[PDB]
């Protein structure tokens, strides 16, 4: 088919490359499924956790896991605005679709999770990026999982699970899915060039893309895509490790507000914030991409690097209440420059 | 069969184990009729839900469950319109009929118990509307409103509802119940594994209900026979371990930015959570007695800030960041 | 059945009918030469405009406005469709009347009525100015649109001043023949800050519930006005007088955390002896304090914190 | 069952309780229950109050077993009750019998109908918490006015007339005369301009009409009485009247209005607040119009 | 009717005369109703002064029989919207009398969340029927409140309840039940009550039945500080005085204990440690503002949630630092 | 894309197509309606998506000259006209009845427009309607939007023809709910079988038993919307009887049988 992502994939819980400390916690709480409380899973994003999630539900119902059935539900909120959301469905759980905006996010919460609670084994629901919720769907979860914790359990997955709300924290249990460290990725690549035996001379690119993706699975996966599709199946150590337009802009965006620091600067970035964030993004990421970004300069000292982390800080703080993002990203890009000058 | 949250859950007035005072008075409630509006505030999973739930089946009873008992919670519209016109038609309702058996078996008082759970999250209109309702047809009704937030209900209904304050479980608060608890389900500790269960929660039971069930459901896969330690529960708890927060400590000593990124990019793509480790850092930070006053109050005023910051829904590796850097140029 | 002053005493005539000498002489003049076009009155409330609409109808026709004219006010259904087919029925049906005199439309309350019905009037205007005119009563001309007040002259109506409201006062005084004393004449008008309604009122509230008008009787049934007293407290130099002063004058008279926001608010907008960095600032913490109040944390320390930073920032160390 | 009421023919039951269905937002009727019979009582904004009265003959299994004071009361809806009756009774010789019951204090208003071999229980929940009891727009007749009878069928026709037309504001007139040419009227003012539906002075379909001086006894001729009322009670009392045979008017010098609907037949008892005060001083143009 | 209420609605007065406190607005109603005149009053103050008994007490008092029917009363749980004030309102203030010439009286409580067309409407509607029907005002936020309708309306403010008052409604519900309470646990009550009549009926409900034996037995300031939760003045003192001359060991180690010996809370330790503050003579006005400040953000830190042990080691830190100036 | 017929007056059939129009009001009032014109005697109509699922089938077999083609390759062609036009060809020819027999329905598709001819008689009129719009469809649509869907298990037997109080009974029940603005329903094997509707409010609680009706695992507990009034309606079908099903908790149909082709009626949880 057309990526390693989806293709080989861990199938079974015994073909799991990374660490078996987490999969014999797993399978722990696999052993009794009629006690297994509500679960929780945080983690740095690609790791694979709802992979892990998979396994567990093929290992407390079995084969069969995996289908696609998808369907369309309608759902209408105040007044009359008509919402549409792909939810996918699958025998014996479910996986909830966080695509719809958080303003009217309670209707479809509430009336899906009736809908797969009714009154009557249990089916299980998968709560995919949790943090997007402002806490009205998060107090509707509570609810849910408080009142009618006899047919229905709740797995979700999530990354920086701060702006979880306490009470939830505390009614589910905490899954840590460390991310793996080279080593693993990297033998996990080499099962790859091995499955396809694909030309590799030197290791060391294998160690290049586990190291440049983060210890991201699905990063590391597609870099190593792009650069075999590129490359006639033939992978060489000369060749550059290559990176989304992302990142380059990231790194010029950077590299112009570190050269030149002036009111036109200023407006060529707001031009280029505007262009990124013409794609449909959040701009958290944007931010710490930014200041991630700014650190690495090594024409910096220690205090403009205290200063830009302190207002980056702040910023972001700014950012959490506020309803826009330009205002604290521009904000942010003034007292970079500012500190800089 | 069931999770131990819930298949634990107390059935009776006398089962708790911290909360004397609104347990007692409920009691004493019990042998008369003049029950006034409670406000249930506190700290959460301290069993507000649980004590209303057994206050009202030593009440009224599984037959005058589905006659005299209206929930309404954050599972269905809260609307304005909606809220108003169900609370003014139940409100509104006579007095139920019990059976012989009934009133044979359980007291039954005259009036009804309408009980509004996440009452912090009600808009002010809402509690506008229902004052009046709360107030002039009280004579044979009865409100309930709990929530985890004093401040987000108005002046106005913090004076209607008499305030029951629901203390923190802390470690002494829930040592008996936890015994309890492993003496029930026969799980062995060593020597202070639910006293260390008790410090890692928040003044809560329910996470060390759940806590305690994942050390046993673990213990009993392994199938060794052993008991329970305390480095398992903090395995599972998602406690940082003693040496890292030394190296974490150490590293932050010497004055070095770059190294100081590189360990702080090295410790968030672990994926661990910040708070537990803002907690750690703060507890050994203020137990350190190398520390004079000026360094320490600065300190806590920037942790205060950082686990403000953390609980604002804001990035945690950011805020680890530059919470580590402040601490450093101290 | 004793009727209340405010409506016992009520003008019937442009002539007892104080507080704007030039405006009351134009609307004498435009009754005496008839030819009245439209107009908007507005003005802050209870200062006289409904009553001197009225009377200027009342002394202009007489029998005619009495029997055979349409007044609406704000306590009517102002849809469109019917606000629409009402006065264009009124603008009909015309009378006997003299050269020059022409029909009163009086609308009383006017800014709260929708635009559609602010089209529909401008129609009717247009169509049908010839027979009948137009006499608006409002508190300002802002929630009027724009091509209505084009086809009017407006006319504005100042604060009444001291004197005219102390001449009213005197007059009502020996209407109802009440002891009085100067400083509790002194004191009523100083509550009332150019408010007719809001002096008559404390007036009559003195009389029924003290007998002699006296500064003592006044100052123990209505204390002073916060906007004065916050004032005040923000023109206070030290913290400590400012922190006394708050808790003394509203923590101890009961006033709401929120009506204090509001009228610091208010006070600084207004103000005038300090910077304009200064008032941004202030303006700035008021509003930290406000959105503070409105997500639940209602307490006094919010408010000493407010007085604070207000304090820091004046000083400026 | 503490309340036993069987009925068979429940036409007359439902043409009876449509005539409280103009109230907008029906609901909270103060049903009384007595060994007199069933009386229904229904106040909007406490300016109108109509009581509608069902004999005891009326049912043929009145029991009515209490041991207390007799004065039993109360409060459910009018929607479900006007559209529980009005829904059977239909096809020919169908014979539905209505039960009520109703179990003292607290229970639920049962009521069960029976139609070939079908059966139902509708059960109301009561609302007796802030039942704030006297109440009541009654009025002495001691200070009676004026009185009228005439019937149904001249009053329903102006009305409909009324209603349509608009006029929201409406008046009445009544003036006796010594040749027995007696002056009662509907007059109304509207966007229109001026209606004077003139009811007839005859005594085909006009019994009796005279005019007190506020002693109810000393009868006097000439003079006038002049009544302003709103047109939303008048709106009510126009279903009311269409099946009736006749209709008592009744005022006092205080203002209030009763109105008596004849129709053992049942009896329908409507009570109306004067307006304020007339509009400037049309009381003397009403006179000064309608006698030329 | 009685002995199945809550003790909030059981001592509700019933005549102006068992209405404590605002002595001077009771006087001036008394003297309006006398003369014969309501000149449209107002009733403006905090939740618990007690406008609405009040004025329900006046109206009884005026009516008597009439409550029934001539007196109106309205509220935020039925709908007021633009079309009930241009319905039902202007319906109920356009009638005449019914046995007695006694005036129209509408209760128009917690009326601040009335839309502003709606206000309008309602001041359209108090200056053109003001010859007949005079209308009450209840709100306890003037911001909420046209600006034309408190030109209309005679407003009385209402004061918080003063410590006779409170002392006085305590001895008539100690003589009613025949209950025993000591003066320290008047004093406490005093000092708890904050000028607001619910919470002391509220908390004197819940500390009868903290008692084993209703009778034969007094309350103390334990049982007054074990009821409601309230930290002990003493333990406050005992805080403050460790945070003053131990600078973090023993001074935390104190706090801890403290709170976990009852279960303290942290909001409530703030409060007491501001009251305790607010006579402090500090010549300086910096230590003033640094402890204003930073325990304003603490308080609102705690209201958002969090740490306890950190929002507590916060306000050590904060309080050490302050001092410092 | 010729699609012509001929339909006539008779003495059977008109009853089957004179309920063709009851629904024909509803779906005017519903967005529309799909056709699908198969061979000589086979066509399927439904809404397209409430739940308003009406898989419906007509023996065009007795029609007179009726031929289906078009370009859609398959058998199957996808076809939809707006239903408020339909009320005017159906309720104009209701009116001549007392006379005309040779006057018939002519259709054409000619590309948009049917012309419709009438030949009514009062000296003879021609009266020529057209439907405004027969827009299609893309043709993977008919995969996804198939009616075909029936279930089994709990069959009730409705009351046969033979005492007319059984519909007044759903006649009731259509008048009443109307008046007011959940319905539960009760299952039962024992044999006759009963059958119970009950519908719980805050305070009103209807619930209708029936003692000794004629028509034919159990406790069947099922809530569902108010959709079913529509269901009552095609009840009435006087030329033959009327079967209905529910089961499985969430799902129910309504299979009202008349003459060779019958309907059935969707309605989800
Ligand atoms: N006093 C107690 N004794 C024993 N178990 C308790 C006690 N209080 C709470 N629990 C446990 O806590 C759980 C019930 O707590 P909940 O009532 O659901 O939480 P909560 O009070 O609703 O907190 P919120 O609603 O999120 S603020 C059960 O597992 C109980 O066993
Ligand atoms: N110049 C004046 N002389 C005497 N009485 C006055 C004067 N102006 C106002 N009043 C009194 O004010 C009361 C009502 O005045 P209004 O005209 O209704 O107030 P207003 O200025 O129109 O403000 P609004 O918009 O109507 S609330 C009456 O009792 C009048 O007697
Ligand atoms: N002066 C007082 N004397 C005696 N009891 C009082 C007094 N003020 C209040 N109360 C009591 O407090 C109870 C509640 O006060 P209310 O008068 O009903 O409401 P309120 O004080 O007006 O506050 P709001 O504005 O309605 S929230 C009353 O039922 C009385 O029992
Ligand atoms: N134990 C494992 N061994 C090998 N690959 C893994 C393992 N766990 C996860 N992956 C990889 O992770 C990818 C899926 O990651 P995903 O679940 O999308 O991460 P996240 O849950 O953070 O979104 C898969 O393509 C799979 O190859
Ligand atoms: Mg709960
Ligand atoms: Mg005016
Ligand atoms: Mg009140």
């Amino acid at each position: 088919m057309s990526l390693w992502v989806d293709k080989y994939r861990p199938k079974s819980l015994n073909a799991l490359s990374h660490n078996e400390e987490l999969t014999n916690f797993l399978k722990s709480l696999s052993d009794q499924p009629r006690d297994l409380p509500h679960l929780l899973l945080y983690g740095p994003n690609g790791t694979g956790k709802k992979t892990r999630c998979m396994a567990l539900l093929e290992s407390i119902f079995g084969p069969g896991v995996y289908r696609l059935k998808i369907d369309v539900r309608q759902f209408v909120t105040a007044s009359n605005r008509k919402l549409e959301l792909n939810v996918v469905s699958s025998p014996y759980h479910l996986e909830i679709t966080p695509s719809d905006m958080g303003n009217n996010d309670r209707i479809v919460i509430q009336e899906l999770l009736k809908e797969v609670a009714q009154m009557e084994r249990y089916k299980c629901v998968i709560i995919n990026e949790a943090n997007s919720l402002t806490k009205d769907a998060q107090a509707a979860l509570r609810r849910t999982m408080e009142k009618y914790s006899k047919n229905i359990r709740l797995i979700m997955v999530c990354d920086s699970m701060s702006p979880i709300i306490a009470p939830i924290k505390s009614r589910c249990l905490l899954i840590r899915c460390p991310a793996p460290s080279d080593s693993e990725i990297s033998t996990i690549l080499s099962d790859v060039v091995t499955n396809e035996r694909i030309q590799l001379e030197t290791k060391d690119i294998l160690k290049r893309i586990a190291q440049a993706s983060n210890g991201n699975l699905r990063v590391s996966l597609l870099m190593l895509e792009s650069m075999a599709l590129n490359n006639e199946l033939a992978l060489k150590s000369s060749s550059p490790i290559i990176k989304p337009d992302w990142i380059i802009v990231i790194h010029k965006l950077t590299r112009k507000i570190v050269k030149e620091r002036s009111v036109n600067s200023l407006i060529e970035c707001r031009a280029v914030l505007y262009d990124l964030l013409a794609h449909c993004i959040p701009a958290n990421i944007i931010l710490k991409e930014l200041t991630f970004s700014l650190l690495d300069v090594e024409t910096l000292n220690t205090t403009n690097k205290s200063s830009i982390i302190e207002y980056s800080s702040v910023f972001d703080e700014r950012l959490s209440l506020g309803n826009k993002a330009i205002f604290h990203l521009e904000g942010f890009i003034a007292k970079v420059m500012c500190c800089l000058d | 069969q069931q999770p131990w949250v819930e298949k634990y859950r107390p059935k009776n007035l006398d089962e708790v184990t911290a909360q004397d005072h609104a347990v007692t008075v409920l009691k004493k409630t019990l042998k008369s009729a003049n029950l006034p509006h409670m406000l249930f505030y506190g700290p959460p999973g301290t069993g507000k839900t649980s004590t209303i739930l057994a206050l009202t089946k030593e009440l009224y009873g599984p037959d005058l469950m589905k006659s005299r008992i209206l929930e309404l919670n954050a599972s269905d519209e809260r609307g304005i319109s909606i809220v108003r016109e169900k609370v003014k038609n139940f409100a509104r309702l006579t007095v139920s009929k019990p059976s012989k058996h009934d009133l044979e078996n359980y007291p039954c008082p005259p009036y009804k118990i309408i009980i509004l759970d996440e009452a912090d999250s009600m808009t002010a209109d809402a509690q506008s509307a229902l004052r009046r309702t709360m107030e002039t047809y009280s004579g044979v009704t009865r409100f309930c409103l709990i929530c985890n937030y004093v401040t987000r209900i108005i002046d106005p209904l913090a004076s209607r509802c008499s305030k029951f304050r629901f203390k923190a479980l802390d470690a002494s608060n829930a040592i008996d119940r936890l015994r309890f608890i492993s003496e029930q389900e026969n799980v062995k500790c060593d020597d202070g594994v639910l006293e260390r269960i008790l410090d890692i929660s928040a003044g809560d039971l329910r996470r060390g209900i759940t806590l305690l069930q994942s050390a046993s459901k673990g213990a009993q896969y392994l199938g060794d026979g052993k008991n329970i330690t305390s480095t398992q529960v903090e395995e599972l708890a998602g406690v940082v371990p003693h040496d890292i927060l030394i190296e974490i400590v150490e590293k932050v000593k010497s004055g070095d930015f770059d190294e100081i990124k590189k360990y702080v990019n090295t410790f968030m793509k672990s994926g661990w959570s910040a708070a537990s480790v803002v907690n750690q850092l703060h507890e050994y930070y203020i137990t350190n007695d190398n520390f004079d006053t000026n360094f320490k109050n600065q300190i806590s005023w920037l942790l205060f800030t950082t686990d403000s910051r953390l609980n604002n829904g804001t990035n945690e590796h950011i805020q680890l960041l530059n919470l580590l850097v402040k601490i450093s140029q101290l | 059945l004793q009727l209340p002053w405010v409506e016992k005493y009520r003008p019937q005539v442009l002539s007892d009918i104080v507080g704007n000498k030039e405006t009351i002489d134009r609307l004498q003049q435009i009754a005496k030469d008839g030819n009245m076009p439209h107009m908007i009155i507005s003005g802050m409330p209870g200062i006289g405009k409904t009553t001197s609409v009225h009377c200027l109808a009342h002394e202009l026709l007489g029998r005619s406005y009495a029997d055979g004219v349409l007044e609406l006010n704000a306590s009517d259904d102002r849809g469109i469709d019917v606000v629409r087919n009402q006065i264009k029925h009124f603008a009909q049906k015309k009378l006997h009347l003299p050269p020059g005199k022409h029909k009163i439309v009086i609308l009383d309350e006017a800014d709260s009525m929708t635009a559609g019905a602010q089209q529909a009037l401008r129609r009717t205007m247009e169509l049908y100015s010839n027979s009948t005119r137009f006499a608006f009563a409002c508190n300002q001309s802002n929630k009027i649109i724009e091509p209505l007040q084009s086809r009017c002259a407006i006319l504005r109506y100042s604060k009444l001043s001291d004197e005219d409201v102390l001449k009213r006062l005197l007059q009502i005084i020996k209407l109802e023949d009440v002891k009085y004393t100067n400083d509790g004449l002194e004191a009523i008008i100083f509550t009332a800050e150019g408010d007719m309604r809001q002096a008559i009122n404390n007036l009559q509230s003195t009389v029924a519930g003290h007998g002699l008008v006296n500064a003592d009787n006044v100052f123990k049934i209505v204390d002073s006005p916060h906007p004065l007293i916050v004032k005040k407290m923000l023109l206070a130099s030290n913290l400590e007088d400012s922190i006394q002063i708050l808790r003394t004058d509203l923590w101890k008279k009961g006033y709401s955390s929120i009506d204090i926001v509001t009228t610091s608010f208010r006070v600084t907008k207004n103000l005038a002896q300090v910077k304009e960095s200064v008032r941004l600032e202030m303006i700035k913490e008021i509003g930290l304090t406000h959105m503070r109040i409105l997500e639940g944390v209602g307490t006094y320390l919010q408010l000493a914190s407010m007085l604070a930073k207000i304090h820091k920032l004046n000083n400026k160390a | 069952n503490k309340f036993s009421a069987s009925t068979v023919h429940l036409e007359h039951i439902t043409t009876a309780l449509s005539c409280l269905t103009p109230f907008g937002s029906k609901d909270d009727v103060l049903i009384f229950i007595d060994a007199d019979g069933l009386s229904f009582v229904r106040e909007n904004n406490h300016v109108i109050k109509i009581q509608l009265l069902l004999s005891r003959e009326l049912f043929m299994s009145y029991s009515y077993r209490n041991e207390t004071e007799d004065h039993m009361k109360l409060c459910v809806k009018i929607n479900h009750i006007l559209d529980s009756v009005s829904v059977m009774n239909r096809n020919s010789d169908d014979i539905v019998e209505c039960t009520l019951s109703y179990d003292g204090h607290g229970s639920p208003f049962v009521l069960i109908f029976e139609d070939s071999f079908i059966s139902e229980r509708v059960e109301y929940s009561t609302y007796l918490i802030k039942d704030f009891d006297t109440n009541g727009l009654e009025l002495d007749r001691e200070r009676i006015s004026f009185e009228a009878i005439i019937k149904g069928e001249a009053l329903h026709s102006a009305l409909k007339d009324l209603k349509e037309i608009g006029c929201k504001e409406c008046y009445v007139y009544a003036k006796t005369e010594a040749n027995d040419e007696n002056v009662f009227a509907l007059i109304s003012k509207s966007q229109l301009g001026f209606s004077k539906i003139k009811l007839p002075s005859n005594r085909s379909i006009l019994e009796k009409l005279q005019v007190f001086d506020g002693d109810s006894t000393t009868v006097i001729d000439g003079f006038a009485v002049i009544g302003f009322f709103d047109f939303t009670s008048f709106d009510k009392i126009r279903k009311s009247t269409k099946i009736a045979s006749k209709v008592l008017f009744r005022m006092d010098v205080h203002g209030v209005l009763s109105v008596n609907i004849l129709s053992p037949g049942i009896v329908i008892e409507v009570c109306m607040l004067e307006k304020e005060s007339i509009d400037e001083a049309a009381q003397t143009e009403i006179e000064l119009l309608m006698e030329t | 009717s009685k002995e199945n209420l809550p003790w909030v609605e059981k001592y509700r007065p019933e005549t102006l005369d068992e209405v404590y406190g605002q002595n001077e607005v009771i006087t001036t109603v008394r003297k309006f109703v006398d003369e014969g005149k309501l000149p449209h009053l107002l009733f403006y103050g905090p939740p618990g002064t007690g406008k609405t008994s009040t004025i329900v007490a006046l109206a009884r008092e005026i009516y008597g029989k009439n409550y029934s029917n001539m007196v109106l009363e309205l509220n935020a749980s039925d709908d007021r919207g633009i079309d009930v004030v241009r319905n039902q309102i202007k319906d109920f203030a356009s009638t005449r009398q019914i046995f007695s010439k006694g005036f129209k009286l509408i209760i128009l409580d917690e009326a601040d969340a009335m839309t502003n067309a709606a206000q309008n409407a309602l001041r359209r509607v108090i200056e053109r029927y003001t010859k007949n029907t005079r209308f009450c005002v209840l709100a306890n936020y003037a911001h909420k409140l046209t600006p034309a309708l408190l030109s209309r309306c005679t407003r009385f403010r209402f004061q918080p309840l003063p410590q006779e008052a409170i002392e006085r409604r305590i001895a008539n519900v100690l003589v009613h039940e025949k209950l025993k309470l000591s003066p320290n646990a008047e004093k406490a009550l005093i000092e708890l009550s904050n000028g607001d009549m619910r919470r002391v009926l509220n908390v004197l409900q819940s500390c009868k039945a903290t008692l084993d034996n209703p009778d034969e037995d007094e309350i103390s300031d334990d049982v007054i500080y074990e009821c409601c939760g309230a930290p002990r003045p003493s333990d406050l003192k005992a805080v403050l005085k460790s945070i003053l001359e131990d600078d973090w060991g023993t001074a935390h180690y104190t706090l801890n204990k403290v709170r976990s010996a009852k279960g303290l809370a942290l909001i409530d330790l703030i409060e007491g440690i501001v009251k305790i503050l607010e006579d402090y003579e500090l010549q300086n006005e910096e230590t003033r503002v640094h402890l204003l400040t930073k325990l304003a953000d603490i308080e609102y830190s705690i209201s958002k949630g969090g740490n306890d042990q950190i929002q507590g080691s916060a306000v050590i830190g904060a309080i050490k630092a302050s001092f410092e100036n | 894309m010729k699609l012509k017929l001929i339909v006539n007056g008779c003495e059977a059939p008109d009853d089957y197509k004179l309920l063709r129009t009851t629904i024909n009001t509803v779906a005017s009032l519903r967005k529309t309606a799909i056709l699908r014109f198969n061979s000589e005697r086979l066509t399927i109509i439904s809404t397209p998506k409430d739940t308003g699922q009406l898989w419906c089938t007509i023996p065009h077999d007795v029609f007179r000259l009726y031929t289906v083609i078009s370009a859609r390759e398959l058998n199957t062609i996808t076809m939809e006209c707006n239903c408020d036009s339909l009320l005017s060809v159906f309720k104009r020819y209701d009116r001549v009845m007392n006379q005309g027999s040779s006057s018939n329905m002519t259709i054409k598709l000619q590309s948009c427009a049917l012309g419709i001819t009438f030949e009514e008689i009062v000296k003879v009129i021609m009266h020529s309607f057209k439907v405004p719009v027969k827009l299609l469809f893309r043709a993977q649509d008919t995969r996804i939007q198939e009616p075909m869907i029936n279930y089994i298990q709990l069959m009730m037997y409705k009351l046969p023809p033979i005492s007319g109080e059984f519909g007044s009974a759903f006649h009731g029940f259509i008048r009443r709910v109307e008046r007011y603005s959940h319905i539960h329903l009760m299952g039962v094997k024992k044999k006759d079988v009963e059958l119970k509707i009950i519908v719980n409010e805050l305070d009103w609680h209807l619930e209708i038993c029936w003692n000794g009706p004629l028509d034919s695992s159990t406790h069947e507990v099922i809530i569902r919307c108010k959709d079913w009034k529509v269901c009552s309606k095609l009840y009435a079908a006087f030329e033959e009887v009327v079967l209905a099903i529910s089961h499985d908790e969430s799902c129910v149909f309504h299979c009202s049988l008349d003459e060779r082709g019958q309907i059935i009626y969707y309605i989800a949880r």
